[PDB]
């Protein structure tokens, strides 16, 4: 059951560097690439993310794509950079310019064939292929355009597998780019048709995690990318270690998605506490569950208290009793019964894995399907309609070649997604 | 990666001397083109490539042309201290000036010299593998800068096509003045510049004099001071291509974020830590203080007040020791302010860039040494006031044909005055229509 | 190929150099503070005697 | 210091002390800058230890099994090696070598000579009383002193091709040290300085101070040291490669310049 | 516009670039002693079903939920460690104990003469420090011997 | 079973020098001629290419011929030049003038007798003679004219042995010589009747191999001649080392030449990979077979995808399973069935040899008889008809002595062979 990773754009390559450091550490892979672990439990599932090259070494099954090589030169220069296969770095000669149309139509089609050739070689090398995993930002230029182009091509070539995405979306308070609404709208339009499950993260939520929970005085992007690498490596943990109740990406999907369009999820990771306070409180299942449902620990700006949970999933790592997990999930469902949609008799799936992340006795990652995600799309649609009525900056997109009809289609599709979430939020048995 | 700079006329060459002095001192190229070896680090770096190319012997030569019709200023560059740095073909000089006549530069005299300039620019563009734009420095008040700059921009626009052209232009100051015919030349220049420029940066000498009297303590400034400030601004904007940083900004990103419609491309510029060495050690210079500074009109390098208009886009470049969280907190505080207003169709008004290299200190300079700086270029409807006052002065002289016989004798039809005046009238109405808010329903 | 390798090597050496210099600067500051405290205590004792 | 206690002083004091404890206690491998700088300093200190070189023999000939140095005629530097500039290759481990100035004998520039068992099928064998003397045209090995490391190293070279090039200039053959030895790629042959008497002095004993040209037996390409300069942990050092250096590139076969000549250095009497 | 004169002034014209140090991941997540984290690589199934009659101990439920250690089975790790020891990355240095029949790496004359005259005191003096020289195996001779076989 | 080599012209002498360096290295022969090897397997077949001279020495069975001694004096002055027998260097006193007719009729008959005397002494010295091997370019002057003259004499005197040629053919993008079409057409006319098997290489294909696969920044003829020397020494490797499935030049010819006039083949060699990447990927039969059939690795400008394979051959070196070879050749034939000629039930022959090239765990050399070679001949015939219709340079050839009827015969004969390929390409089972 092998995963293929795709890393797109500056944000994707930067998050990927820390993710592959965390995964190489958990399986005891030296930064030179040599296996140096001390138990067979580490080696027996290394195939899931690594391919085996001769004489002990392992190489990671990932494709890195970007339009300017600056970030890739930074990751190759990083402390674990040597592990990556040189042939897996694909680059052009000019930037995306923050324009979706350039990334999708003009500079995209020149490289996309070489990217598909590498992705096909990696997929066809596996004895049994599991879904693809992609991390990219929707606000950028090459991330949005080339990521959605590649997603469309892989969905044409492998329609029976799973497509999972981790995506960065613009904060509600401060923009980093003026033309963010166009890139976000077209990317969400592409994802809702092509993707099977998509997770969304706001940088503002990671800043609030760092300042409020960890009390860091001057956080940096390295901290945000470590929190993201921790949760992303946590969701897949049951695929590659033994446990009392195994789980798989398809099993999470079957329990989380009631209808095929409702595949947008919230994320959380529980054991966060400042270095001064940590000596005063031991880890236990009630503490993890209490932090798990606190909106302070959720990595998106929308808050659950304005919505209702359709479904949620919790993956626990560590040696622990099943009774405490089951009774905690029952107690949270019974005490807050008004916040769970009533026509589903049980909304939470649990899973238990024996091996925790290094340095923690226990950990849990939380995935939530909540209707409050509709508020971000509504905000993006309002800003898009304000910009579109005056056709702001439109000549860039039309000069690259886009028809105006794509903008009206993407707006209509997001409006229907918001409407569908709002109608299921207010549904009743009658 | 690479960028070519074109300097035209007297102001453009003198500003070029300050710019290349700064680029040499920041990269470390000696005045004779050499670059001393480093013994602490094993190998050298590619950062010069944006502005310098190396010969097989390791000498550096710069990616620039200097164009003038009078020989004297270029001969001063040829006989000065940086004589060995420039390639002699790059310094192109004619025999006699355009005598403050746009017509003499454009029709009579520049037509002979323009083909040599195009051959040199072609020879530079052939020695590149990732050219990403032209930077142009000229003054629109003089004859050769306006006429030859327009003719050359037209020829470049036909030959190279989509390649970007970013201009730094010295316009006639609103009450300080140097020549009588400045309005005619500035109007006729602006007519050509409307069709053939992607972003235009506006400068006024009266603003830089105000900035050097108020913040620095200089009672009798001269053009070298203004040119050193301009060089610092250009170095801040181009640093994003040359040094490591958290959020880089390519020259195409400026055009994508700042220009909403193809004619609305004139932008205001300002710079924050203009401070003297004696004042700098009594005060902290935090991110929020310099961010608050860039929005006061006392910080601007163009004489216009942005409180009489609406912002459409802002691009903020931070260089030095800055952390993204402080930039976000500062921008959110600025957004809270009630005296800063954006057009209602531009909700996401900001672009940010963060670079780690702090600004360099020049041996004879007057700025203090500081750990961080921010520079802003912004598009605002307030710029319409500059054109309206130039157009009114043009109308005053043209009502009596005050000097037209010179222009008609040197080759221009009288109709060209009326055409240009109607084009500037349409540009004024464009700034009136784009700035109208439809926030009220019904 | 050579240019990229040269760039990578320069980046790693310069990053190591910056880290070492920062650590030494912090240590020197602490040492100066301690020396100042010690000399002032000694001066007070000598004056009293 | 302590500073004023306004804001987040408590948590940052705790964070700083915990970071200091982590850095002082843990090893962290190659991530720690201070530890690797200290180990490079210890590296440089170890490599430059003095060595008791042997005195010249009474007969005045070149002898085997005696510590020696190699000096180049153009660079006036001594051949040296750096054990840590090593990369694994399909043919084995390759350790980079160079030539550098030095203050005397050291563990990085003292070598011994060991004879090879087979000659070039027309050799006139030396008499039994000249077994230890080195003769022209006789292959021999160059090896490091036993005190440097556990496994002895040897001077090797490989044929030029798409995957093989010199260290700096990339226009000549590559010379490197390797634990590989007693192979066909580690044999060297010395010749006479004067070109016209080269084949008259063949299979004759070598004087202790002769200027001579060292050739790679398996490729017939002389050893050389150019003026190209590269930096490492010791400072600026030159490049070592196999190739023929001539005045006129239009006639590659011809007179050889001073950077193809070498010498053997003994201890002062 | 008088130019610069000495290299020192040109060097001090540039201020050094600022450097932001990323926080170590141990400072964000670790909860135990920062200088000695416990190792948890045990599964509940391995720790529950033991061979009590054979001699290995049995574990109480509290012991199962609160024990630190590493799983006993390490066959594949041992094989990988031996292989990398032969290659040259192995710390225990499984190789160098013996040589193959036709994979010699040093002439016998080097061992008989100029190989038995090592000074142990001088070697101990020069090895004393925080740096120890590596041991590089003769992998080339080994793979050359493997290559010429049918 | 000994081969006699002939090196003709500048290209032939230069490729030959590098070939004899590679062969002397593989058998551990010092450039002085002394054996310095370390296994009897190297020595036991040295007779195939070397004769033994007195007291240990070996001499290489090669004749060097050229019309101006500049190249021959450079190779004799070169570092390995001494190994060659002095009496084996044959040279004239005036050049070929880059003219086929001059090289064939005027200066040719003066030297040809001395070349035949040396070739007959070498052939009649063998205890059992295997085929001759000839290296030359077709675009030159003495290579084409005197090479084909010598081939005609050897075919009259030794009609029962094998005649094999390695030949350089003009690139499709840049010419090195203006009169290339005449020399090429007349030489192909001579080989079509005289040769038994001819291999063709384009220098543009070697440049594309070096730049795309090996990523060399500044390749030189030493690299191109190394690639050629590697493939040429690889095709004959099974003749001179043991293996599980032996093969021979005559067995290759019988299994690749369906009808008589079809004897032109394309060549390729698989384990090409850059020095930085080679540590990251181990050798295996699927990887070699997939790269081996990739047109990216083929040494002619025509691409197999525009034609169909009538026959093929793969020579494998190394200790490997026969099951994997057989199943790979079946899988490739079944998946790409449209590119294989239907009348033949199996188009690929396999062979396995135990001893790989030094430093590689495994290697394969590929020989293919494809119909897309017809595109090269048609293009050469078009350029020839353009020059001949206008008598562009004919006075040189007529002044040498040719009747114009030879040009019309050579054009007709070549036009026939292209049509024969056209007919066999579009033939049906019926
Ligand atoms: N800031 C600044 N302004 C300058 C400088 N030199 C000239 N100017 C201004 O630019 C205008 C004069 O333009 P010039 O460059 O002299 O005109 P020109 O290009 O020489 O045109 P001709 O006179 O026809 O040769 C006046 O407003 C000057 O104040 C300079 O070095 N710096
Ligand atoms: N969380 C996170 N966000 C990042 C990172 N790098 C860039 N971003 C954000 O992504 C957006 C910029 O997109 P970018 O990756 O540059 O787009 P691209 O130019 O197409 O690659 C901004 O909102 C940045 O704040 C990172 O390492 N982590
Ligand atoms: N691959 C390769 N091609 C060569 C070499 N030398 C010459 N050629 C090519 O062969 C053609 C010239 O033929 P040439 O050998 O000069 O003919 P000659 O004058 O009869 O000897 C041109 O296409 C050259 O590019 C070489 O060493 N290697
Ligand atoms: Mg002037």
């Amino acid at each position: 059951r092998e995963i293929v990773c795709v890393q797109a754009g500056q944000c994707g390559n930067q998050i990927g560097s820390k993710f592959w450091e965390v995964i190489s550490d958990e399986h005891g892979v030296d930064p030179t690439g040599t296996y140096q672990g001390d138990s067979d439990l580490q080696l027996e599932r290394i195939n899931v993310y690594f391919d085996e090259a001769t004489g002990g070494r392992y190489v990671p099954r990932s494709v890195l794509i970007d339009l300017e090589p600056g970030t890739m030169d930074s990751v190759r220069a990083g402390p674990y950079g040597q592990i990556f296969r040189p042939d897996n770095f694909i680059f052009g000669q000019s930037g995306a310019g923050n324009n979706w149309a350039k990334g999708h139509y003009t500079e995209g089609a020149e490289l996309i064939d070489s990217v598909l050739d590498v992705c096909c070689k990696e997929a066809e090398s596996c004895d049994c292929l599991q879904g693809f995993q992609i991390c990219h930002s929707l606000g950028g230029g090459t991330g949005s355009g080339m990521g959605t182009l590649l997603i469309s091509k892989l969905r044409e070539q492998y329609p029976d597998r799973i497509m999972m995405t981790f995506s960065i979306i613009p904060s509600p308070k401060v923009s980093d780019t003026v033309v963010e609404p166009y890139n976000t709208t077209l990317s969400v339009h592409q994802l809702v048709e092509n993707s099977d499950e998509s997770m969304c993260i706001d940088n503002e939520a990671l800043y609030d995690i760092c300042f409020r929970t960890l009390k860091l005085t001057t956080p940096t992007f390295g901290d945000l990318n470590h929190l993201v690498s921790a949760v992303v490596s946590g969701v897949t943990c049951c695929l590659r270690f033994p446990g009392q109740l195994n789980s798989d990406l398809r099993k999470l999907a079957v329990n989380l998605v009631p209808f095929p369009r409702l595949h947008f999820f919230m994320m959380g990771f529980a054991p966060l506490t400042s270095r001064g306070s940590q000596q005063y409180r031991g880890l236990s299942v009630p503490e993890l569950t209490q932090q798990m449902f606190d909106a302070k620990n959720m990595m998106q700006a929308a808050d659950p208290r304005h919505g209702r949970y359709l479904t949620a999933s919790a993956l626990f790592r560590g040696r622990m009793s099943t009774k405490e997990v089951d009774e905690q999930m029952l107690n949270v469902q019974n005490k807050n019964s008004s916040y769970f949609i009533e026509w589903i008799p049980n909304n939470i799936k649990s899973s238990v894995c024996d091996i925790p992340p290094k340095g923690l006795k226990m950990a849990v990652t939380f995935i939530g399907n909540n209707t409050c995600i509709q508020e971000m799309f509504r905000r993006v649609g309002e800003q898009f309609t304000l910009m579109f009525r005056r056709k702001a900056f439109l000549h860039w997109y039309t000069g690259e070649g886009m028809d105006e009809m794509e903008f009206t289609e993407a707006e209509s599709n997001m409006n229907d997604l918001v409407s569908e979430y709002q109608q299921y939020q207010d549904a009743t048995i009658e | 990666r690479e960028a070519i700079c074109i300097h035209i006329g007297q102001a453009g060459c003198q500003v070029g001397n300050a710019c290349w002095e700064l680029f040499c001192l920041e990269h470390g190229i000696q005045p004779d083109g050499a670059m001393p070896s480093d013994k602490t680090i094993g190998v050298e770096d590619d950062a010069f490539n944006t502005f310098f190319s190396e010969t097989g012997a390791g000498k550096h030569v710069p990616r620039a042309v200097f164009l003038d019709l009078e020989p004297t200023v270029v001969d001063e560059v040829r006989t000065g201290t940086y004589r060995q740095l420039f390639h002699p073909e790059q310094l192109i000089s004619g025999k006699e000036d355009a005598a403050n006549n746009y017509a003499r530069g454009h029709y009579t005299i520049g037509k002979e010299i323009v083909d040599l300039c195009l051959d040199r620019i072609r020879k530079l563009a052939d020695n590149c593998t990732g050219l990403q734009g032209f930077l142009v420095y000229h003054a629109v008040g003089g004859g050769t800068g306006s006429g030859l700059g327009a003719l050359l921009l037209e020829r470049l626009s036909v030959d190279y096509g989509k390649k970007s052209k970013l201009g730094y232009t010295v316009y006639p100051s609103p009450q300080v003045s140097t020549a009588v015919v400045e309005p005619y030349n500035s109007v006729l220049s602006t007519h050509s510049l409307l069709e053939h420029t992607d972003v235009a940066a506006m400068l006024d000498n009266e603003a830089i004099y105000d900035l050097t009297r108020r913040n620095l303590d200089i009672e009798r400034p001269t053009y070298t001071n203004l040119n050193r400030l301009i060089g610092q601004v250009v170095s801040s904007l181009t640093a994003s291509l040359r040094f490591d940083g958290a959020l880089n900004v390519d020259l195409t990103e400026f055009q994508t974020n700042l220009v909403p419609y193809p004619r609305i491309h004139f932008v205001l510029t300002s710079y924050a830590p203009v401070i003297s060495a004696e004042k700098a050690y009594h005060e902290q210079l935090s991110v929020s203080e310099i961010s608050n500074a860039v929005f006061e009109p006392a910080s601007m390098m163009t004489k216009c007040d942005p409180r009489h208009g609406k912002y459409m886009a802002c691009c903020l470049m931070y260089r030095g020791d800055v952390v993204p969280k402080d930039v976000n907190a500062a921008v959110a505080t600025i957004k809270t302010k009630r005296t800063i207003q954006f057009v209602d169709w531009s909700p996401t008004g900001f672009k940010c860039g963060i670079n780690y290299q702090p600004p360099t200190v020049v041996p004879g300079g007057d700025l203090a040494k500081v750990q961080r700086a921010v520079c802003m270029i912004a598009n605002s409807t307030a710029i319409a006031e500059v054109f309206a006052r130039i157009d009114h002065k043009f109308d005053l002289m043209y009502s009596k044909r005050a000097f037209v016989h010179w222009y008609v004798g040197e080759g221009m039809e009288e109709g060209e005055f009326s055409e240009a005046r109607e084009d500037l009238a349409a540009l004024e109405k464009d700034y009136e229509e784009v700035g109208a808010e439809s926030a009220d329903m019904d | 190929m050579d240019a990229g390798d040269a760039r990578v090597e320069r980046l790693r050496r310069v990053n190591r150099y910056k880290a070492v210099q920062a650590e030494l600067a912090r240590e020197r500051e602490e040492a100066e503070f301690q020396a100042m405290r010690e000399r002032k205590i000694s001066a007070a004792a000598r004056d009293e005697a | 210091p302590r500073k004023a206690l306004l804001g987040n002083w408590f948590e940052e004091e705790a964070y700083m002390r915990d970071r200091k404890r982590l850095l002082d206690s843990c090893d962290r491998g190659v991530v720690d800058a201070a530890r690797e700088t200290q180990r490079i300093i210890a590296k440089v200190k170890h490599h430059n230890s003095a060595y008791p070189m042997a005195e010249p023999h009474e007969d005045g000939y070149l002898h085997f099994y005696a510590p020696l140095m190699l000096q180049n005629a153009a660079t006036l530097g001594f051949l040296s090696l750096d054990l840590e500039d090593r990369t694994l290759r399909p043919t084995g481990w390759h350790v980079a070598c160079s030539t550098a100035p030095a203050a005397g004998p050291a563990l990085r520039n003292c070598f011994v000579l060991v004879p090879a068992p087979t000659g070039p099928t027309d050799m006139i064998p030396a008499p039994p009383d000249e077994q230890d003397i080195v003769h022209y045209g006789q292959p021999f090995f160059i090896m490091t002193v036993p005190e440097l490391c556990d496994n002895p190293l040897s001077l090797l070279s490989e044929p030029k091709g798409p995957l093989s090039a010199s260290k700096v200039t990339g226009k000549h053959q590559d010379v490197f040290f390797s634990p590989d030895g007693a192979s066909a790629e580690a044999m060297w042959v010395a010749d006479f300085a004067n070109p016209d008497h080269r084949e008259d002095m063949r299979d004759l004993p070598i004087k202790a101070d002769a200027v001579l040209v060292i050739r790679h037996n398996h490729t017939n390409t002389p050893l050389a040291s150019s003026k190209a300069v590269f930096f490492n942990d010791f400072g600026p050092e030159n490049e070592v490669c196999c190739g023929r250096f001539v005045n006129n590139p239009g006639t590659p076969c011809g007179p050889m310049k001073d950077e193809n000549y070498w010498t053997f250095v003994h201890s002062e009497n | 516009f008088r130019g610069t004169k000495t290299d020192e002034e040109l060097a001090n014209a540039k201020p050094p670039s600022c450097f932001h140090e990323n926080a170590l991941p141990e400072l964000l997540f670790y909860h135990n002693e920062i200088t000695n984290p416990p190792k948890n690589l045990l599964t509940v199934n391995e720790l529950s079903y033991t061979n009590a009659k054979g001699g290995e101990e049995v574990n109480t439920l509290h012991d199962i939920l609160h024990k630190e250690g590493v799983s006993k089975k390490r066959d594949k790790t041992i094989a990988i460690r031996r292989e990398l020891g032969f290659i040259g990355y192995g710390a225990p240095h499984e190789g160098s104990l013996l040589a193959s029949k036709g994979a010699t790496a040093t002439p016998l004359d080097y061992t008989m003469r100029c190989g038995t005259t090592t000074d142990q005191n001088f070697l101990e003096s020069t090895r004393g420090g925080c740096y120890k020289p590596p041991v590089i195996p003769a992998i080339g001779r080994m793979q050359e011997k493997q290559r010429l076989l049918t």
